[PDB]
């Protein structure tokens, strides 16, 4: 540390090369046609969201900053189903969702084209495709249950309100087995990157961070990395294949997540009762017991429409 | 890049395409106006 | 008196003067149409009852 | 005016222009399709004097309801 | 007065100006379209004497 | 680097002429307007 | 005072100034637009004697 | 006192000073604007005697039993 | 960068294009005001 | 007293003075129309009952 | 890198543009005041 | 006494003095219009009943 | 840079002439205004 | 005592001093502004006898 | 900045301007006093 | 006593003195206008009934 | 490099004058604010 | 006695003394206006009912 | 640098004179004020 | 690094500025006390 | 650095004189104030 080198002519043969790696231009941050369109479409999505949020505090710029994390652009009302809603009642929402979705897909194309231009494997766009898959289930599951009202509101705390209410509506998402699997891969991704980051830093003195050299021409840094884990837990990866474990654990997080969302409300409407059926639910002693009259008295109603009048009670 | 006379040539098509596009848009608006005026 | 124009481009002068006059004349007509009640009396003359 | 293509690479400009026209046309069509007066897919066959006027109220529909009947 | 273009690259100033004006035009149209008085897609055919005004009706 | 003094001397004479022409046409306009709807 | 432009590059100063002025002007317009008294898009036609006024002292 | 400008860069102190004064000026205006007495955009046309004033100590027993608002 | 006369040529277009756009916007406001005055 | 103009540029002086005169004249007219009840009497002369 | 000659020249425009901006803002304020006073 | 101007710039001094006078004069007139009830009596004389 | 003394002397003569001419026209305008609607 | 400025650099200390005083002054003003007794923007024109006082002991 | 000879010329006009301004203002106040005396 | 000015800059002295005089005079006039009931008695004289 | 002492005196003279001129207009701003709506 | 000034700077002394006097005089007047019934009796002398 | 003794000598004369002039005008102001509305 | 000659001159200003600040703050406190005492 | 003994001799003389002038003025102020409103 604190003996930095500084390179005046271009590294890659501080500063950066202007040049080519074959088809790939080097120098500027690569956009291409798909990147430019992605930024245009995505900018309009961001603008629609922000202008709707700002309009919802009556254009007040102080309240716009003060209340920002509570502001929402909110999906359509439920009784429209999949029909086009009024502009102020979710029409802007669906428009922002459309441009955001196009922008994401154009960004995927931009990444896919750049990987091929740099003569690299396709691993990164298929990893990004797993994230896009989960994102798209927030469109397809509302579609499969038949109403755009079930979509996720654009907003910091509002989308967390939706996340809680989704688990409530479908009877506790902890008992969704694909949610449980998605968490196992999310935690496993933290386990792996902690283990791997610490491993490579522990052998960095021996050139272990030069992972491509260690893959093509195994050094003592790779050998010590393999022996540490073999001696610790009885089995080991290689300098290459640890990156496959990493890749699959990240990818399976959003892939199993997306399946869990698609199943919810379409195949299972109450995951806790599915858990009871399949033997997941641990028994506890009863906290209360209803009499047969209470079983009729304490059933409620399903929630209906809001009252559209202001009754007088003149009596 | 591009030479000036080569830019002149390209500009003529850009003007022509823009004019043709604005013409189609003008007919589209007058059809829409005759169907359901907005003022 | 003429040499105030030295160093200037006549096309910019004509552009600034031209655009000033357009704005001034449009403001004056919008204002005048309000005070003088014309074309409001023109419209009423030919309006269908 | 042609020298604009000497300042800006037309190959870059045309992509931005097409992108701008694409988002603009799509915004306007979605705006109209969500309006009352111009929701032409549902109501395009109405005559001009039958079409909605003045329907600008922000909550024209109930916000809260069950989903429509599933079958 | 033209030496401003020796001081700044006009190739960048024009992009900044065009981007600023495009965003500003979009903001103003959105603000108006969100209003009641200028909700012109729904109410543009109303005459100015019966367009909305931000006041409460007298004597209720 | 714009107009030289003889360009400016030429340009001034035309600008004076155009301004006088504009004011003359406007003087007829105000005379007609006063006859139609006097404002004092 | 013109020696101040020797101490600060006007390329830097004017970009900062134009950015500041544009942001400040937008903030002021939107503060006015969201007030009762100056919500001119809805109520600009009212005339000063019947524009809103914030409530006088509770001790009234 | 001028030797302070040997101790600090006179170019950079100016940027620090203007930045400080701008932030302080904005903070004081927004503190005032959010107050009731000095919400001048809504109530600036009020005379000083009729501008709002914050709550006061009752200057009494704070105990005298109430009477209903006249019907 | 630019030469001084090359900047002077650009400034001519830039100024005239600005004032042209302001003139078009002026008529747009004339039409909007005639349709629905805001004061 | 002409020495005040040395070191200045005549176009800058005309821009500065021209700006001030436009501003001063408009403020005076906006103010005067408020006090003198004109053009309000002009508008009332030609208004329709 | 400004010369003192360029700095003098630039300052004349900067003063003039500031004065033009202040003048327009002054007319804008007096229009606003006469339509709806804030004191 | 003239030695006070040594090392000053005339255009600074006239710009400062000009800014002071414009500010002072406007403050004084706006104050005076409040106290003297003028132009409020001028407006009343020509106001429509 | 800018104006020399000879330019300044020449400029000043027109500037004075303009200022006086503007004051003259304004003086007529005020006389007409006073005789139309006196303000004191 | 000026020998203390052979130990500590005036450049470092005068920045640290101005920073500390500015933070301390600002903390105290906002503490007072948040109180009932000294919410001077709303209540600064009340006389000392009229200003709020915190609750005394009842002792009964 | 101004030399001692420049300062002497500037002072002469500055005194002349100041005195003339005060003279005009004195007439303005006498007129104002005759119209609406304030004590 | 004049020795006190040695090593000073006279423009700073005139600036500091002038800024004190402005501040002092304004505070004194606000205060005096409060105590003496003037211009409040001036406004009351010319006020409309 | 750094600041030469004759430049520092020139800079200080401006800086102090500017500071005091700012305080002067802020003084008038408080004079106007106080007479519109005093805070004590 | 004068030896106390050796090694001081006269501007430092005059600025310190000038500061203390301005502080002391202001505090004494603010205090005096509290105890003596002045300017309160002055204000009541010219106040209108 | 700052003022020499000779500069300070003649500066002091003007500064004393200006102060005495300011006090003279203020003395007339108070005499008129006392005549108008005495405060003791 | 600094000389004692400079340290002498610095400390004089430093202590004088401390005194001026303490003086102003003392007037500020007595004004505040006179307006609304906290004991 | 700082003031020498012969400077300090001269400075002390003025410092004493100023203080005596201040105390004389303040004595008149208190004699007038006592005559106006005795505080004991
Ligand atoms: C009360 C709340 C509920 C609950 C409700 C939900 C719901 C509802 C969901 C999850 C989901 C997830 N939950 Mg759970 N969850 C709860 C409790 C937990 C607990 C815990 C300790 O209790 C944990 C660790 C988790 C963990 C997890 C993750 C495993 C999983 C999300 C994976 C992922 O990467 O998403 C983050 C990744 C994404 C969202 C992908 C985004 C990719 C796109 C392409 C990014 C675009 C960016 C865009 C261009 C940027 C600009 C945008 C504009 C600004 C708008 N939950 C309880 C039971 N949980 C999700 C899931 O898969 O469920 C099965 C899901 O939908
Ligand atoms: C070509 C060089 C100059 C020019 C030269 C002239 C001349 C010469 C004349 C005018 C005239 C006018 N111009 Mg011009 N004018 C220019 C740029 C402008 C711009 C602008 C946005 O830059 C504007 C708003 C104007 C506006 C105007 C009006 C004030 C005026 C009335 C006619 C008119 O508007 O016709 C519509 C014009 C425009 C919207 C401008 C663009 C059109 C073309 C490219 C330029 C002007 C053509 C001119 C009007 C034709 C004159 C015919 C004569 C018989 C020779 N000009 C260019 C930069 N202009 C006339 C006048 O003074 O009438 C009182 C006149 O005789
Ligand atoms: C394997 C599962 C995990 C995953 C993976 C993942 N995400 C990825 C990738 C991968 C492998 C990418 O390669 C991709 C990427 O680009 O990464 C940097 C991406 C990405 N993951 C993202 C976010 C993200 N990922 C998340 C999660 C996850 N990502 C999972 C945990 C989350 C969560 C937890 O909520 C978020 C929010 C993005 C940072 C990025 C995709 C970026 C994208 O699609 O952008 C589209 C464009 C816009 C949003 C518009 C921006 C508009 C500008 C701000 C406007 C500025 C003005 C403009 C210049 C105007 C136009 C003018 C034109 C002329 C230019
Ligand atoms: C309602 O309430 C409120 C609003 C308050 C009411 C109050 C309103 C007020 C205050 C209004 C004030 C208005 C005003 C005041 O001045 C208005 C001023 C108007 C003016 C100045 C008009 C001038 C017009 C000039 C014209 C048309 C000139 C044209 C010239 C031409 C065609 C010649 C071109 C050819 C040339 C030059 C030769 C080139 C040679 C070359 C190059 C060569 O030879 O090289
Ligand atoms: C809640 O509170 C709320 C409600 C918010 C209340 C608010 C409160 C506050 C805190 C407001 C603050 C306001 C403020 C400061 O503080 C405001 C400060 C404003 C300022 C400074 C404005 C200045 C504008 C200046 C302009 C426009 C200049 C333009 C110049 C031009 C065009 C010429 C360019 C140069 C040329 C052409 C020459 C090139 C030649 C070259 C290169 C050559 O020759 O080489
Ligand atoms: C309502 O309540 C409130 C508002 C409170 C009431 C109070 C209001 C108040 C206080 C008002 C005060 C107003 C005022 C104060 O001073 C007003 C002052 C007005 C002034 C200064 C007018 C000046 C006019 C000057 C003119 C027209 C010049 C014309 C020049 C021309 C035509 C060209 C000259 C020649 C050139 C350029 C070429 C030269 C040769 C060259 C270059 C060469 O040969 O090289
Ligand atoms: C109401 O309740 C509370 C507020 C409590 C009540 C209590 C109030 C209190 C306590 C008030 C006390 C006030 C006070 C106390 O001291 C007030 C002191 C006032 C003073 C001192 C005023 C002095 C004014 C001096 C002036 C105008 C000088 C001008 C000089 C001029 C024009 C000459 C300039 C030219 C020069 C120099 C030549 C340069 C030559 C050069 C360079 C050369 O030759 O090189
Ligand atoms: C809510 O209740 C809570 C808050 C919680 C209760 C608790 C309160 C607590 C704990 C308070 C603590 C207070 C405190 C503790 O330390 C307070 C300490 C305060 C202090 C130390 C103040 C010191 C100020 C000093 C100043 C301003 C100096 C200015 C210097 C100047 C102007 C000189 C400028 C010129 C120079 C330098 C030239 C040099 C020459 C050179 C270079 C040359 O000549 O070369
Ligand atoms: C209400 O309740 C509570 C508040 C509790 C009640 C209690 C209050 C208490 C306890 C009060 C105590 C007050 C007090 C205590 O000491 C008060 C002490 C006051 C004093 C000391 C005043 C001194 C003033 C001195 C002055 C004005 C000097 C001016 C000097 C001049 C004009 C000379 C200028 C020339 C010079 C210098 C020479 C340069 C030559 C040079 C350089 C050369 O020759 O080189
Ligand atoms: C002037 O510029 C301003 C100042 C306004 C710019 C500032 C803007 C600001 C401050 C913006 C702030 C944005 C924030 C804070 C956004 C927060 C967003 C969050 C947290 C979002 C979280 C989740 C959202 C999800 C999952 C949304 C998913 C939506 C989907 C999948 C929608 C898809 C829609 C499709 C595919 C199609 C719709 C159109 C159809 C085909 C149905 O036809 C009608
Ligand atoms: C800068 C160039 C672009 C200018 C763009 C337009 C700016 C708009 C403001 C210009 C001046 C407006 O001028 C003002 O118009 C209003 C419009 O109601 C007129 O108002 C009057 O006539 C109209 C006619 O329709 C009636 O509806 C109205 O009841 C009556 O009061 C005023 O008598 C006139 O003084
Ligand atoms: C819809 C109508 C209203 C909007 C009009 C928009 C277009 C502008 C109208 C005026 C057109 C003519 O405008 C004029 O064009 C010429 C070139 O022809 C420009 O001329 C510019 O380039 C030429 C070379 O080509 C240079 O020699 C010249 O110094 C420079 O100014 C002028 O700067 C511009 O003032
Ligand atoms: C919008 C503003 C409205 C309110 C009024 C503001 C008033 C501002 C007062 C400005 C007075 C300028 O007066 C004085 O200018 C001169 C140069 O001209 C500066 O002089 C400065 O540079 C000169 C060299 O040129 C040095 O020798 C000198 O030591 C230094 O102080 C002074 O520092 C300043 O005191
Ligand atoms: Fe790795």
């Amino acid at each position: 540390t604190r003996v930095q080198v500084r390179t005046v002519p271009e590294p890659g043969i501080f500063s950066y090369l202007a040049g080519k790696f074959g088809d790939a231009q080097i120098g500027p941050i690569y956009l291409g046609w798909a990147g430019v369109l992605s930024l245009i479409f995505g900018f309009i999505a961001i603008e629609i969201i922000g202008l709707n949020m700002w309009a919802s505090v009556g254009w007040d710029p102080v309240e716009f900053i003060r209340q920002l994390p509570w502001l929402a652009l909110e999906p359509p009302p439920p009784q429209y189903g999949l029909r086009v809603p009024p502009l102020n009642q979710g029409g802007w929402y669906l428009m922002a969702g459309f441009f955001l979705t196009v922008s994401i897909i154009l960004w995927w194309i931009r990444i896919y084209r750049r990987a091929r231009a740099l003569q690299m494997g396709s691993h990164l766009p298929w990893a990004f495709a797993s994230a896009i898959f989960l994102y798209s289930t927030f469109f397809f599951q509302p579609l499969l249950v038949g109403s755009w009202s079930e979509m996720v509101p654009f907003g910091i705390f509002p989308h967390l309100d939706w996340t809680s209410a989704f688990s409530i509506r479908y009877g506790n998402l902890y008992y969704n087995p694909f949610h449980a699997l998605s968490i196992a891969f999310l935690y496993g991704s933290a386990v792996l990157f902690a283990m791997h980051g610490a491993t490579i830093l522990a052998v960095a003195r021996m050139g272990g961070e030069r992972e491509i050299e260690q893959i093509t021409d195994r050094g003592t840094a790779a050998e010590r990395s393999m022996l540490f884990w073999r001696w610790c837990m009885g089995f080991n990866a290689t300098m290459e294949s640890i990156h496959r474990w990493a890749w699959w654990f990240a990818v399976l997080t959003t892939f199993t997540g997306g399946i869990g969302i698609l199943l919810t409300g379409t195949v299972v409407d109450n995951w806790y009762l599915w858990g009871v059926k399949h033997g997941l639910v641990a028994p506890y002693p009863a906290q209360n017991q209803l009499t047969p009259e209470q079983q009729d008295l304490l059933r409620g109603r399903y929630q209906g429409t809001a009252p559209d009048s202001f009754p007088s009670y003149v009596v | 890049g591009m030479t000036e006379e080569e830019a002149r040539r390209f500009h003529g098509y850009m003007v022509t395409g823009t004019l043709g596009y604005v013409v189609v848009a003008s007919v589209a608006h007058f059809l829409a106006w005759s169907w359901r005026p907005w003022f | 008196m003429h040499r105030i124009w030295m160093g200037t481009d006549p096309h910019i002068i004509m552009s600034a003067l031209g655009s000033f006059l357009v704005g001034a004349v449009l403001v004056m007509h919008i204002w005048a149409y309000g005070q003088f009640n014309w074309p409001a009396t023109l419209k009423a003359k030919y309006a269908t009852p | 005016m042609h020298r604009i293509w000497l300042m800006y690479d037309p190959r870059r400009v045309m992509v931005a222009l097409v992108g701008f026209l694409a988002v603009l046309a799509l915004v306007i069509h979605f705006v109209l399709l969500s309006s009352q007066r111009y929701s032409w897919i549902e109501n395009g066959t109405l005559g001009a004097d039958q079409a909605p006027v003045g329907a600008s109220a922000p909550a024209a529909a109930a916000e809260m309801s069950p989903l429509p009947p599933g079958r």
